[PDB]
C-alpha cells in the first residue's frame, strides 16, 4: 500500500532521512541547507504517519509524487509538469559543474568544536555539500563516507595533535570521494545514454573477472540485481536503490559458496561496511586449466543455432567465458571483443555457410588486445622519463591539438586526470596494468564527455563520446592534430603573473603554467614539442627567479615582456 | 524458443519428386542461413544443402547436385527442398537446421525411396 512507509521501515529513520537529504540536494543544488533540512523533516514526520497507519491519506502516493511536491514548494519549468515528466525534467537539470562557492575548511580547532557543539548538523552539512557538488554520487556509498567522516572527527578531536590525526584522513576521504563520484558518473551515463544492455554487458564482464568460479546463471542473477540497483540510483530512486543494494549484499553473503572465497571477512561487517567491502573485494582465483573458447564459439557449426535461441544469453556466455579467464584485460577491452564477436555473428549467421566466415574471428582479437598493451607500455615509459607533472604537460599539448575547441579549464582538468594514470597504474605488474590504466582512462574521458555535453563546441569530442561507449578510449587515441582549427588570438596577460603567485601551492602554480601552455597551443597549434619545451622551461625559470626577488611585482612585469618577446621571436606574434 | 517443423516426406518410387517444407518459428528467419541434413539408417549424418538468409547464395552436397533445389519464403518463415529424380540412396529422415548445424533439433520427415 504505502511505498514511503515500506522504505522508512526497510532502511530505518536515520538512513531514510540521510537519503532524502541527498535526493533533495542532487535535484535542487543551488538551494540552501536550512531549506532542504526543513523539507526532509516535513517528509519524515509524514512517512511516520504512514508507518503508523498505511491507509492514512496520501500514503498510497508514489515516492516521486510525494518528493516532487515537497521540492516544488521551494522551486521551475519542472514544477509545471506532472509525473512521470516532472522527475525526468529534474534528472535532465542535474548540473555536473555547478557555479558554487569553492569549499574551504576552517582551522582543525574550529572544525572539532563545531563537531562537538552540533554533531548532527555538522554531518548533515557534509552530505548536503557533497551531494549538491556531485549530483550523481552513489547515494548508499555517500552514507558510508559520512560514517567514516564521523569516525575521523571522533578519533582525531581527542588526539594530542588533532591536525596531524585529522587532516590526512579528510584528504584520503576527499580523494576517494572524487574517485567514487567519477566511477558512478560513468555508470549513470551508460544507463541514461547507452541503455540497460550497455550496463548489463559491463556488469557481466566485471563480475565474471571477480567471481570466475561462479556459474554463468549465478553471474546473470547478480547482473540483473546490480543493474536494478544502479538504474534506481541513476534515476533518483535513492530509497529503493539503498534498499535493493542492502538486499543484494544480503543475498551475496548468504550464497558465498556459489560466488567467491574472498567474501568471508566482508560478510562479518556492519551493513554499510559490508556493501563497500563486497564492491571492492579482490578477484577470486580462476578455476584451474579452463579450456580454450575456440571449440564452442568459433569451431562449432552450432554457433548460429545457439545465437538464434537467445542472442543476449549466448553473447553473455561468451563475455562471461572470456572475462573469467582474463583478470589481466580491461573491462572495456572484453566489451570490445564481445562487440566484435557479436558484429561477426550478425554478418556471418546470414551466410549460406556461417562457419566459413566466422572461423577466423579470434584473428580479429589479436590487434584489439595489442593496441591497449602498446598504449600502456608507451605511456608508462614516457611517465618514467617525465614524472607526473611533465607527463600531464605532454598529454595537455596532445589533447589541445586533438580538440582545441574545448574550454581551457576543461583541457587542463581532464589532461591532469589523464596524467594521474602514470602514478596509479605504471607501478603495477603487466598482469594488473591494463584494467588499472584503461578502465581509469574510460572514467576520465567520461568526465570530458559530460563537461562538454551542455555546449558541445568540438564535433570530434561529440562523435567519440556518442558513437560507442566501449570505443571511447581508442577513438580519442586515434584523433589526429586538428588541421581545420583557426588559431585564437593571444592575450599578453597569459604570461603576466603577479607576486601572490609565490604564495600559491605547487599544484596551483602548475595549473597556472598548464593554463598558459594550453593558451600557447591554441594560438600556435603548429608549434613543435621542442619549441613548447623551450617556452615552458623559460616560464619555470622566470617564476623561480621572480619569487626570490625583493621587488617581485617589477620582476614578473619585465620577465613577462621578455617571455612574450622571446615567444614571438621563436614562434611569431 | 526456436521451433523447426518439417513435412512433405513420403514413400515414393525412384524417379519421383517430393517437396519438403520446414516451418521455422521463434527467431528472425531472414537473418539466418538455413540447412537441410539427412540421417540414413546405418550411415553417418549427411549435410544436403544450405541457403543464405536472403535466398541469394546456395550450397549443395555433390550427392544431390543437379537433382535438389533449396529455397525459402521469408514472409511465410518457411524453408523448402524440391527433390527430383529421387534414388534409393536418398532414403533418410530429412531435418532443417540453422546455419549448418549437423545435429537434429526437430522431429524431421521420413523419405523412403523404394526400388
Amino acid at each position: 500500500k504505502s511505498e514511503v512507509a515500506h522504505r522508512f521501515k526497510d532502511l530505518g529513520e536515520e538512513n531514510f532521512k540521510a537519503l532524502v537529504l541527498i535526493a533533495f540536494a542532487q535535484y535542487l543544488q543551488q538551494c540552501p541547507f536550512e531549506d532542504h533540512v526543513k523539507l526532509v523533516n516535513e517528509v519524515t514526520e509524514f512517512a511516520k504517519t504512514c508507518v503508523a497507519d498505511e491507509s492514512a491519506e496520501n500514503c498510497d502516493k508514489s515516492l516521486h509524487t510525494l518528493f516532487g511536491d515537497k521540492l516544488c514548494t521551494v522551486a521551475a519549468d519542472c514544477c509545471a509538469k506532472q509525473e512521470p515528466e516532472r522527475n525526468e525534467c529534474f534528472l535532465q537539470h542535474k548540473d555536473d559543474n555547478p557555479n558554487l562557492p569553492r569549499l574551504v575548511r576552517p582551522e582543525v580547532d574550529v572544525m572539532c568544536t563545531a563537531f562537538h557543539d552540533n554533531e548532527e548538523t555538522f554531518l548533515k552539512k557534509y552530505l548536503y555539500e557533497i551531494a549538491r557538488r556531485h549530483p550523481y554520487f552513489y547515494a548508499p556509498e555517500l552514507l558510508f563516507f559520512a560514517k567514516r567522516y564521523k569516525a575521523a572527527f571522533t578519533e582525531c578531536c581527542q588526539a594530542a595533535d588533532k591536525a596531524a590525526c585529522l587532516l590526512p584522513k579528510l584528504d584520503e576521504l576527499r580523494d576517494e570521494g572524487k574517485a567514487s563520484s567519477a566511477k558512478q558518473r560513468l555508470k549513470c551515463a551508460s544507463l541514461q545514454k547507452f541503455g540497460e544492455r550497455a550496463f548489463k554487458a559491463w556488469a557481466v564482464a566485471r563480475l565474471s573477472q571477480r567471481f570466475p568460479k561462479a556459474e554463468f546463471a549465478e553471474v546473470s542473477k547478480l547482473v540483473t540485481d546490480l543493474t536494478k540497483v544502479h538504474t534506481e540510483c541513476c534515476h533518483g530512486d535513492l530509497l529503493e536503490c539503498a534498499d535493493d543494494r542492502a538486499d543484494l549484499a544480503k543475498y551475496i553473503c548468504e550464497n558465498q559458496d556459489s560466488i567467491s572465497s574472498k567474501l568471508k571477512e566482508c560478510c562479518e561487517k556492519p551493513l554499510l561496511e559490508k556493501s563497500h567491502c563486497i564492491a571492492e573485494v579482490e578477484n577470486d582465483e580462476m578455476p584451474a586449466d579452463l579450456p580454450s573458447l575456440a571449440a564452442d564459439f568459433v569451431e562449432s557449426k552450432d554457433v548460429c543455432k545457439n545465437y538464434a535461441e537467445a542472442k543476449d544469453v549466448f553473447l553473455g556466455m561468451f563475455l562471461y567465458e572470456y572475462a573469467r579467464r582474463h583478470p589481466d584485460y580491461s573491462v572495456v577491452l572484453l566489451l570490445r571483443l564481445a562487440k566484435t564477436y557479436e558484429t561477426t555473428l550478425e554478418k556471418c549467421c546470414a551466410a549460406a555457410d556461417p562457419h566459413e566466415c566466422y572461423a577466423k574471428v579470434f584473428d580479429e582479437f589479436k590487434p584489439l588486445v595489442e593496441e591497449p598493451q602498446n598504449l600502456i607500455k608507451q605511456n608508462c615509459e614516457l611517465f618514467e622519463q617525465l614524472g607526473e607533472y611533465k607527463f600531464q604537460n605532454a598529454l595537455l599539448v596532445r589533447y589541445t591539438k586533438k580538440v582545441p575547441q574545448v574550454s581551457t579549464p576543461t583541457l587542463v582538468e581532464v589532461s591532469r586526470n589523464l596524467g594521474k594514470v602514470g602514478s596509479k597504474c605504471c607501478k603495477h605488474p603487466e598482469a594488473k596494468r591494463m584494467p588499472c590504466a584503461e578502465d581509469y582512462l574510460s572514467v576520465v574521458l567520461n568526465q570530458l564527455c559530460v563537461l562538454h555535453e551542455k555546449t558541445p563546441v568540438s564535433d570530434r569530442v561529440t562523435k567519440c563520446c556518442t558513437e560507442s561507449l566501449v570505443n571511447r578510449r581508442p577513438c580519442f587515441s586515434a584523433l589526429e592534430v586538428d588541421e581545420t582549427y583557426v588559431p585564437k588570438e593571444f592575450n599578453a596577460e597569459t604570461f603576466t603573473f603577479h607576486a601572490d603567485i609565490c604564495t600559491l601551492s605547487e599544484k596551483e602554480r602548475q595549473i597556472k603554467k598548464q593554463t598558459a601552455l594550453v593558451e600557447l597551443v591554441k594560438h600556435k597549434p603548429k608549434a613543435t614539442k621542442e619549441q613548447l619545451k623551450a617556452v615552458m622551461d623559460d616560464f619555470a625559470a622566470f617564476v623561480e627567479k621572480c619569487c626570490k626577488a625583493d621587488d617581485k611585482e617589477t620582476c614578473f612585469a619585465e620577465e613577462g615582456k621578455k617571455l612574450v618577446a622571446a615567444s614571438q621571436a621563436a614562434l611569431g606574434l | 524458443e526456436v521451433q523447426l517443423v518439417e513435412s512433405g516426406g513420403g514413400l515414393v518410387q525412384p524417379g519421383n519428386s517430393l517437396r519438403l517444407s520446414c516451418a521455422a518459428s521463434g527467431f528472425t528467419f531472414s537473418s539466418f542461413g538455413m540447412s537441410w541434413v539427412r540421417q540414413a539408417p546405418g550411415k553417418g549424418l549427411e549435410w544436403v544443402s544450405s541457403i543464405s538468409g536472403s535466398g541469394s547464395d546456395t550450397l549443395y552436397a555433390d550427392s544431390v547436385k543437379g537433382r535438389f533445389t533449396i529455397s525459402r519464403d521469408n514472409a511465410k518463415t518457411t524453408l523448402y527442398l524440391q527433390m527430383n529424380s529421387l534414388r534409393p540412396e536418398d532414403t533418410a529422415v530429412y531435418y532443417c537446421t540453422i546455419g549448418g548445424s549437423l545435429s537434429r533439433s526437430s522431429q524431421g520427415t521420413l523419405v523412403t525411396v523404394s526400388s
